DNA sequence: TCACGTATGCTATAATGTGGTCTGACGCGG
DNA sequence: TCCGCGTCAGACTCGTAATTATAGCATACGTGAGG
RNA sequence: AGUC
């Protein structure tokens, strides 16, 4: 995102700043769901290998 | 089989056979009528339909959807997939001797040590209860032992803890991406329902204690035992298999 | 101005933006919808109207007979609400439909003057939404939650490359319809425009256009813009239009009159453009050469031979350039088509298009559809207009058609659901023009795109289906029939429309168990939207776009709540304020800037409203009754955020919160939060269990009031007045004269639900709120639903906690908590379990519930009565009989040594078994109720006889008392209206009440009000009779159960369980927890005032969690529970009115710049000191999301309490008496506890059942099952050594029957030797692989 | 690309000769004395009729293609027992007999519990009457309700309308997700758990120590009796076969072999701790 | 030889070609 | 080049248990029990 | 519908 965050936690975020946050949150939480899945793919792969 | 309901429930196996006996007969019955050759062909070609759905239900085009709209489970469906026989049933069981609960801390514990709530223990380790009972001859049949682990009597008590002493139980906590997602402790045994979790060794797991739970299972032969104690015990599998370096770490 | 429940207790506000708009009713969206689906209307096709007149008037194939819709009619649902939650019924209205069966002769060419039979027919019951947004579907509460899919209209997307690693961008149209086969545009590599009907095979798409009927030159006249080619004398000529060349290279030198303006070769800039365009250039000599190429427009022929020389949308050439001179024709149109802006797409797919004419199309539209099928031309005429055409099977919707004619530019919004030939082309020339780069392409994770359903469109759809089923059956024996014999009723079926609408209600995704573990966890499903579910995506569809914040979810969708699952962005939570529109996308309020001053007209923008103004910050600041302090204002426009000058700003968020929802409203220091850990807190307060006592927050929001109330869970005055009798069962208000109609008589009664099972098994419980003889207004809370302190929601409990280590017992999120909270029942909870024991009848005979029962202890027997079914109020704990069953067992062949036993104790105890219901095994509890459901012909229990006779006295009480009550406030009207124009005031209370028909007064409006309340009292009396036959009715009801069940005993348990190790507890935060240990008061580290700290929670999990509102909420706390520790110092000691009351309004008027003022001073002494008893417990503030408390306020707050500014304080170790050797941060954190308590999650099996194929133990603790030993835990043994404990889990601990029995056997026995075998699974294998045609033996040694 | 063998067929039935009326005499004529040609061609141009009539009881039990196969043997019933001499025409007389031979089929082969059309018909006027009640009582015909209006046993409602009781799938994932599928909820239940076989183990091993605790002539009759160590379970009269030969002294030895056993079990301790089984 | 569920049989106006979900993705053959 | 088939992590908890429609009656086929 |  082009616009950083410019305040802290301490600070408190502001409604944008914090409705901003949300977009990298999300990604990182449905990250664990579904990558985990290729991830664990992988070490099955390798588990059968070897 | 029977539902307690009164109702039947059954195999999509027997729908597919079924299907196939019902147009084969039908078949031997328009070759006995000597039926013209359109109808043969379309009685031909539904019969290998059937069979095919039987096999392999999906493979030749649109599976055939039976009571829900779901297509039928065929045989091969049954060996197939991860949920075939292999993966599921196969290169994974579901096992005997076998508990789950919420773990939490035991920072009084040592390295090779675990709580083990009392009624969990009772449960995991009934055939050997009910053999120590016997040697003792306070038990005169296993029924007898039985009635006197349901009413849960103070002499029982102590023949478990005799039993427990120095027998090492595995915990388990998924994922299991590394060996020491299995890890073998000597059990003590504690009042309250909660697994107690030596700290050290929370890292191997990767256990923090906001809920997370632990499968518990008995090794039970001589063998199984001493594969715990040698191979598998907590103080024995210091070091990371993956690089050198010591996983129980103080955090 | 303040009312009388916030009088008792009111909450310190820190929020400084004065609120323009209140929250709306939070369960608008469920009741709306729904309401719009039953609600009669004429005109507005909206539900069942709509339905009928759709599917209606059904003609039938002859076209003699007909059946056409009148109206319908819902009757009373047969069972109320409770009833239905007992017996395991639907709670429904049974749907009566006058239809009118029409008739002509076939004779008569359509004389109407034959048959009409007229007449009211069941077409099933439909299911009814309760007040709160629920419906009870066999018995069960459950919520239907609304869905969010694409909107029918248009969309123009494009693979952004994926196809071709050419990398080629492919453009398309794809046409939504509401209900019909999608129309698809789409490009090829190749630039060749193409149709894909319904996503079958690609076709060119000029063949739509012939099936349409368009010639080849009315195609190209459609698309390309003509170039016109005049050929003077020898010369070539040609009209130029001054722009066209525009951005190209001059291919020949361009001369103009005589002089020359290009140079051949250079590119033609603006200069030249405007130079050729002034001096009025028409025509330029051109040389022949350049043609070569060039398209032609229409059919050119040869007017001597009359044959054709060129067919339109050819290549030109020199030669054919020259033939066309000499035929005679002077003037040739040629296509404009320029590469860059003006592509020639639809030229080159006509010359891919293999048919011709129309009919040509038509049949090969029909052989891509119906491949095989030899075409006819009534049957393609026939396919493609029904295909989006016909009224009947293509219909856009009034979103669809008003969609799509936004996207295409036009002006008007309503029109046909039917595609025009106009809306195709358009489309196309939109697509072409999208490909050209004038134009964009559509977002379908758009707000502007995505549309909600809530339930009434649903249970429209699903009711259609339900006709259309019916149609079939009606238009088939309109016509095999005689018309006259037959009646309409015959024809039609009820069953299949109940069971379309059955199977929406009962087996659809979107219906699901009502999440009731606390109101938020209610009110929050209720507002649901999922776009999972029928007619939209899947788990295995959903990609990462759609689950991540689309910037219109501003104000409309939370971008923090979500499930954190493979749910993960496809469910969400709906905002705040927002609600639907009109069409059913998502609006949000914001106020009007008008000349830079900020109004309070409040105006709904849907999201693509919202894109086209300015819309300011709601933290920007205004300058009191005008405009904006500040010059450059912070707004958002075009969906991204800047600063603006006050002219620009059009708009201004209306509030800090709308773009939170309700559950992430309620986290009080949200802002200083990391979204992740707010977006479990948020998650984990649905999870809250509520406790015995339920405790107010300390650190509140301000919503706590709104959500408690909304949700229904409370009892809330409609009337209001004052309270006549409080009972901890009822209450009966007598309303106020201003409010009481003079009809009916003025008493309202609200019934109190007591000690009610939940769905997830926890406690309803409500209490009475106010006083005997209090004054209350409308909308003033009665009673407290389960987790709600006096009008405010109360999840948990808030608590003394201090942030430090102790001895490794609160390790990672560990927690440590004092005896004191467990002495003090707080996180004691309760817990209402149902369990049913079902007499069947079986092929051996009926199952008997007698207390006479084989094998059993006299201590078991004790607890049954007469009937053999437990006592009121008995403690039972596991392996109790609760209800005594036994079952007709087959002549049983007994081994020698039963025959032995059953010998030597002679109990043959006849021919039946014992299959009893008894008590779980763990679980313990007391018996509060028991419910008895026999069927009609079996003879009646004894027990379940005095049942009855309980319920009958029991139900004439409560009638008569109803009659009696209603009686005496309506009777003490009359003497009011009596006394107005005729003073008897003692003289009429001498004479008896039931002789007061006599009495009346002179003719006027007071001898009107007599007649209303005599009328009213006669009305009741016959009412009090036809209720009471009702409710005998019913308890005498041999109720109709499944077929093969005599009776159902359901026994209700109540649990009271403990707080204990292994249990979970969370704060608001999403910071969680299991408790470790329990610390013995003396042992938990106390102030030096000697109070010890109820919680230890671990400082480390806290700066890694970046959940900083924690903290905030404990300094916060601990500074609000400082001020109460002062006034109940004062309560103590009595003091002055007067010294509290300064105190209290120095509190109350602190903040910085707070909003919340109170004038202190109108409080009259007695509300003065109720609200200071109240005040004791602690003062409760709220922080608004976004617009909390500062730090500094904090501070300044605990300065007030006398407490340190810092928060830490000195702490002391219980067990030592030394002190820290640092201050530690205590204060009061709410705490909650989840349902995950360790009593249900603790599980252990040492042997048990097994599975029926595979051998291997069952899952799960409800089936007594082994865990799972997954490949992931196989291979961590494979890693190890360890090979006989592998083989153990693979064998004797699973499948090996032979295996397992032998080594339990040796283990008793104690020789702990394997004896392994062949685990039954793999035979398994085998059978079923040799069942596929495989030999697979074993080779042996 | 025609792959369906639905639309094959169809197809195939379309390509055939449609018959009028003079036509259908004259081969059906020919057809009862018995012509190849004339069986085969009435068959395939009256194909027609089996699928306007397949396809009209559709979604209802069995799929089209199945519906329409049962339905053409039907057809050739109706070739065999047509009566040309009667004026009246052929497709009047087909239509009873495809709809018979295709109704009776869906009676058959849908249930998977094999269903006698006795019962069928039964049910068929059941619930006819069900829909009738249905209509004037906004709620559902109940088992009782039904009974009364065909005048018929409660009991007998019953029976039939659980025999309608329609099959769930074992193979079905139930968890709205494909979470646990209903076979691994349930239970083998003629299998006993290794706990109650191996107690049947203590109990048979006790017996035969039991067996060499008691008197010689005492545990002779009472085995011998019960089938435990002997082959056959014999009674008090059938122990005489053996030795004993006796009817007093029988039933007087085996009570006296019971009650010194019944002390036996008092002072190991069971007796009333194992009454309660 | 009947008792009882099951099965086969015939009805004769004419009638004669069928009719749910629609969007994953990245890899690797044929 | 386009269609087809193949993978996509691992356990755990709960909760519930449906719908349709096939006419109506007379002789024919099989087994067991009683006279 | 959830819990790691
Ligand atoms: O979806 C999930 C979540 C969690 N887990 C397993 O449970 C563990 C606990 O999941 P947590 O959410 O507690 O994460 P964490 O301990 O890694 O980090 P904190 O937020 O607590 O600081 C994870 O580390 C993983 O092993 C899963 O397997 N799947
Ligand atoms: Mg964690
Ligand atoms: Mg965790």
């Amino acid at each position: 995102i082009e616009t950083p965050i410019t305040a802290n936690f301490r600070e408190g975020l502001n409604v944008l700043q914090y409705f901003i946050s949300t977009h990298g949150a999300r990604k990182g939480l449905a990250d664990t769901a579904l990558k985990t899945a290729n991830s664990g793919y992988l070490t099955r792969r390798l588990v059968d290998v070897a | 089989v029977p539902l307690d309901g009164g109702r039947f429930a059954t195999s999509d196996l027997n729908d597919l056979y079924r299907r196939v006996i019902n147009r084969n007969n039908r078949l031997k019955r328009l070759l006995d009528l000597a039926a013209p050759d359109i109808i043969v062909r379309n009685e031909k070609r539904m019969l290998q339909e059937a069979v095919d759905a039987l096999l392999d239900n999906g493979r030749r085009g649109r599976a055939i959807t039976g009571s829900n709209k779901r297509p039928l489970k065929s045989l091969a469906d049954m060996i197939k997939g991860k949920q075939g026989r292999f993966r599921q049933n196969l290169l994974g069981k579901r096992v005997d001797y076998s508990g789950r609960s919420v773990i939490t801390v035991g920072p009084y514990l040592r390295l090779h040590q675990c709580g083990l709530p009392k009624k969990m223990a009772l449960e995991l380790f009934k055939p050997f209860i009910y053999g120590k009972l016997e040697l003792r001859g306070l038990a005169t049949t296993i029924k007898a032992a039985k009635k006197m682990v349901e009413r849960e009597e103070a002499v029982v008590w102590d023949i478990l803890d005799e039993v427990i002493r120095e027998h090492p139980v595995l915990l388990n906590r998924a994922p299991t991406l590394h060996r020491l997602g299995i890890q073998a402790f000597e059990p003590v045994l504690i009042e309250g329902k909660a697994i107690q979790l030596h700290p050290l060794v929370c890292a191997a797991y990767n256990a923090d204690f906001d809920g997370d739970q632990m499968a518990v299972h008995v090794p039970l032969t001589l063998e199984a035992q001493l594969e715990a104690r040698a191979l598998m015990m907590s103080t024995n599998n210091i070091l990371s298999p993956a690089n050198g370096e010591p996983i129980i770490v103080p955090s | 101005v303040y009312s009388y429940t916030e009088k008792k207790r009111i909450r310190k506000d820190f929020g400084k933006r004065p609120q323009v708009l209140d929250v709306p009713y939070l369960l608008s969206i469920q009741l709306d919808s729904f309401q719009k689906f039953i609600e009669q209307d004429p005109e507005g096709q909206y539900g069942l109207e709509a339905a009928f007149r759709s599917v209606f008037p059904i003609q039938s194939y002859s076209g003699n007979s007909e059946l056409q819709y009148v109206s319908y009619r819902l009757g009373e649902p047969v069972f109320d609400v409770q009833e239905c939650q007992i017996r395991g019924v639907t709670y429904s209205a049974p749907l009566r439909v006058k239809l009118r069966l029409v008739i002509y002769e076939r004779e008569a060419p359509e004389g109407t003057v034959k048959d009409i039979k007229e007449q009211e027919v069941y077409m099933g019951e439909i299911p009814l939404m309760t007040d709160n947004g629920t419906f009870v579907i066999n018995g069960t509460e459950r919520v239907i939650v609304s869905q969010l899919h694409r909107s029918p209209g248009v969309f123009f997307d494009s693979d952004k490359g994926k196809t071709h690693s050419s990398g080629k961008v492919l453009y398309n149209a794809r046409i939504i319809p509401y209900r019909g086969s999608w129309l698809d545009f789409e490009f090829d590599p190749k630039d060749n425009l193409f149709v894909r009907i319904d996503r079958r095979r690609k076709l060119p798409a000029t063949i739509i256009l012939r099936a349409l009927n368009y010639t080849t030159e009315q195609i190209l006249d459609l698309f390309f813009e003509k170039v016109i080619f005049e050929i003077r004398d020898n010369k070539l000529q040609m009209e130029l239009v001054p722009e066209r060349l525009r951005g190209e290279t001059a291919s020949f030198d361009i001369e103009a009159n005589g002089k020359v303006y290009v140079e051949k070769g250079r590119r033609i800039t603006a200069r030249h453009i405007r130079q050729l365009e002034k001096d009025d250039v028409k025509l330029i000599e051109v040389p022949v050469e350049y043609i070569a190429g060039k398209v032609v427009a229409k059919d050119y022929i040869d007017e001597s031979t009359g044959e054709l020389i060129c067919a339109a949308n050819m290549e030109l050439s020199l030669d054919l350039l020259a033939k066309l001179s000499q035929s005679g024709h002077k003037r040739i149109e040629t296509l404009f088509t320029n590469d860059l802006d003006h592509g020639p797409y639809i030229s080159e797919t006509l010359r891919v298009d293999p048919t011709n004419d129309r009919l040509s199309a038509l049949v090969e539209i029909y052989r891509m559809m119906r491949p095989g099928e030899p075409p006819t031309r009534e049957a393609a005429e026939s396919l493609f207009e029904n295909l989006f055409f016909s009224e009947d099977r293509y219909d856009l919707s009034a979103v669809g058609r008003m969609k799509f004619n936004r996207s295409l530019l036009r002006e008007e919004i309503e029109g046909s659901g039917i595609l025009s030939k106009d809306d195709i082309i358009d489309v196309m020339k939109k697509l072409i023009d999208i490909r050209n780069g004038k134009g964009e392409v559509d977002d379908i994770d758009h707000l502007g795109n995505r549309r909600i359903r809530s339930v009434g469109e649903m249970a429209e759809n699903q009711f259609r289906v339900g006709l259309v089923r019916v149609e079939r059956a009606v238009k088939e024996r309109l016509s095999l029939g005689d018309l006259d014999t037959l009646m309409p009723q015959d024809m039609i079926n009820a069953k299949p429309i109940s069971a379309a609408v059955k199977e929406f209600f009962g087996s659809s995704q979107l219906s699901q168990f009502m999440d009731q573990n606390n109101p938020l966890s209610e009110i929050t499903h209720k507002r649901r939207i999922s776009a999972l579910g029928p007619g939209g995506l899947t788990r295995e569809r959903a990609g990462f776009e759609v689950r991540d914040v689309h910037p219109t979810h501003y104000g409309r969708v939370c971008p923090i709540e979500t499930p954190e699952g493979p749910n993960i962005g496809l469910i969400n939570s709906l905002s705040v304020y927002a609600q639907t529109n009109e069409y059913g996308f998502l609006e949000t309020p914001y106020r009007k800037v008008t000349d830079g001053v900020v109004t309070d007209e409040i105006h709904y923008l849907s999201a693509i409203e919202e894109g086209n103004y300015v819309i300011a910050q709601a933290n920007s600041n205004l300058d009191e009754e005008g405009h904006f302090v500040e010059d450059l204002v912070t707004c958002r426009s075009k969906g991204e955020s800047s600063l603006f000058s006050r002219d620009q700003v059009d708009y201004m968020d209306v509030s800090t919160q709308q773009v939170v929802s309700v559950g992430a409203s309620l986290i009080p220091f949200l802002e200083h939060d990391d979204a992740n850990r707010a977006l479990m807190g948020a998650n984990m307060q649905r999870q809250a269990v509520p406790t015995l006592r339920a405790d107010k927050p300390l650190v509140g929001t301000g919503m706590e009031r709104a959500v408690a109330v909304d949700s229904g869970v409370t009892a809330v005055a409609k009337r209001g007045g004052v309270v006549q009798y409080v009972d901890a069962s009822r209450i009966v208000i007598k309303v106020n004269e201003d409010e009481m109609y003079p009809g009916e008589a003025g008493i309202d009664i609200y019934n109190l639900t007591k000690y009610t099972r939940s769905n997830q098994n926890t406690c309803i419980n409500q209490m009475p709120c106010v006083s005997l003889g209090e004054p209350v207004e409308r909308g003033d809370v009665l009673a407290d639903g389960p987790s709600t302190d006096l009008g405010e929601l109360a999840l948990g409990q808030n608590m003394r906690v201090a942030f430090m280590p102790w001895n490794g017992y609160n390790f990672e999120d560990s927690i440590l908590v004092s005896e004191r909270v467990v002495q003090e029942d707080r996180f004691t909870t309760i817990h209402i379990q149902e369990l049913a024991c079902v007499s069947r009848d079986t092929k051996l005979g009926p199952e008997e519930i007698t207390a006479d029962i084989p094998n059993v202890g006299e201590a078991a027997l004790s607890k049954l009565d007469e009937s053999g079914i437990v006592y009121i109020g008995a403690e039972v704990t596991g392996g109790d009989i609760l209800v005594g069953k036994v079952t007709p067992k087959g002549e049983t062949q007994l081994t020698p040594e039963e025959k032995l036993l059953r010998a030597i104790f002679g109990e043959k105890a006849s021919d039946v078994k014992d299959s009893s219901l008894r008590v779980p095994n763990g679980v313990s509890g007391t018996v509060i109720d028991v419910q008895v459901f026999t069927r009609d012909g079996v003879e009646k229990d004894k027990r379940a006889l005095e049942i009855e006779e309980m319920q009958l006295k029991q139900a004439k009480k409560d009638l008569s008392e109803e009659l009696q009550i209603l009686e005496a406030g309506l009777f003490s009207r009359i003497r009011a209206v009596l006394v107005a124009g005729g003073v008897e005031a003692e003289k009429l209370d001498k004479l008896p009440r039931d002789r007061w028909l006599e009495l009346g007064l002179t003719d006027e409006e007071k001898q009107n009000q007599l007649e209303q309340l005599a009328e009213q009292y006669d009305e009741l009396k016959h009412e009090f009779e036809k209720k009471l036959e009702a409710k005998r009715r019913k308890i005498t009801q041999g109720d109709d159960l499944a077929p093969g069940v005599l009776k159902i005993v359901k026994v209700y348990l109540a649990v009271k369980r403990r707080i204990q190790p292994g249990d979970k507890m969370a704060g608001r935060h999403g910071n969680k927890g299991v408790i470790s240990k329990i610390n013995p008061i003396e042992d938990m580290p106390y102030d030096e005032n000697g109070t010890p700290v109820d919680i230890v929670l671990n400082p480390l999990g806290v700066p890694s969690r970046m959940n900083i509102g924690q903290i905030l909420e404990t300094h916060l706390g601990m500074a609000a529970k400082g001020i109460g520790d002062k006034i109940n110092a004062m309560l103590k000691q009595q003091q002055e009115v007067a010294k509290l009351r300064e105190f209290i309004q120095r509190a109350y008027d602190l903040g910085a710049d707070v909003r919340q003022k109170v004038d202190l001073s109108t409080f009259s002494d007695e509300e003065v000191m109720r609200l200071a008893e109240n005040l004791r417990k602690g003062m409760p503030i709220a922080t608004p999301v976004f617009d909390g408390a500062k730090e500094a306020e904090i501070k300044e707050l605990l300065k007030l309490g006398d407490l340190p500014t810092s928060g830490q304080i000195r702490l002391y170790d219980g067990r030592t008496g030394e002190q820290f050797e640092r201050p530690v941060t205590v204060g009061y954190m709410y705490m909650l506890k989840l349902n995950h308590l360790v009593d249900d999650k603790m599980h252990a099996r040492s042997t048990g059942s097994y599975s029926l194929v595979t051998q291997q133990p069952l899952g799960g603790k409800a089936q007594f099952g082994g865990q799972r030993f997954g490949e992931m835990e196989v291979w961590a043994l494979e890693a190890y050594g360890a090979a006989y404990t592998l083989q153990e889990m693979l064998t004797v601990k699973s499948d090996d029957v032979n295996g397992r029995t032998k080594m339990y056997k040796n283990i008793v026995d104690g020789n702990h030797q394997m004896e392994p075998g062949m685990p039954e699974s793999f035979n398994v294998l085998l059978k079923e692989i040799r069942s596929l045609g495989i030999n697979i033996e074993l080779e042996d040694e | 690309r025609v792959l369906d063998a639905t639309q094959l067929y169809l197809g195939e039935i379309g390509y055939s000769p449609l018959l009028t009326a003079e036509e259908e005499v004259y081969f059906a004529r020919r057809a009862l004395r018995g012509d190849v040609a004339s069986r085969r061609r009435m068959i395939e141009s009256n194909l027609r009729l089996v699928v306007k009539i397949a396809r009209r009881y559709g979604n209802r039990g069995l799929a089209l293609l199945d519906l329409i196969e049962e339905g053409n043997l039907g057809l050739i019933r109706a070739v065999e027992k047509f009566d040309p001499e009667r004026g009246f025409r052929f497709s009047t007389y087909a239509t009873w007999w495809i709809r018979q031979t295709i109704e009776r089929a869906i009676m058959n082969q849908t249930r998977t519990i094999r269903l006698p059309i006795h019962i069928v018909k039964e049910l068929n006027v059941y619930l006819r009457t069900a829909r009738e009640l249905s209509h004037k009582l906004d709620h559902e015909p109940s088992a009782e309700e039904i009974a009364e209006q065909l005048d018929k046993p409660v009991d007998d409602v019953s029976r039939m309308l659980r025999l309608n009781e329609r099959i769930t799938s074992v193979d079905t994932p139930l968890g709205g997700d494909s979470e646990k599928a209903l076979l691994d909820i349930l239970a083998d239940e003629k299998e006993n758990g290794p706990e109650d076989t191996t107690q049947d183990d203590d109990m048979k091993q006790s017996i035969v120590k039991w067996l060499f605790e008691l008197n010689a002539k005492q545990r002779e009759v009472l085995a011998r009796r019960f089938g435990l160590l002997g082959y056959e379970a014999a009674t008090l009269e059938d122990v005489g076969r053996e030795i004993g030969l006796t009817r007093e002294r029988v039933r007087q030895i085996q009570v006296e072999g019971l009650r010194r056993l019944r002390e036996i079990l008092q002072t190991q301790g069971l007796n009333i701790e194992a009454l309660f089984l």
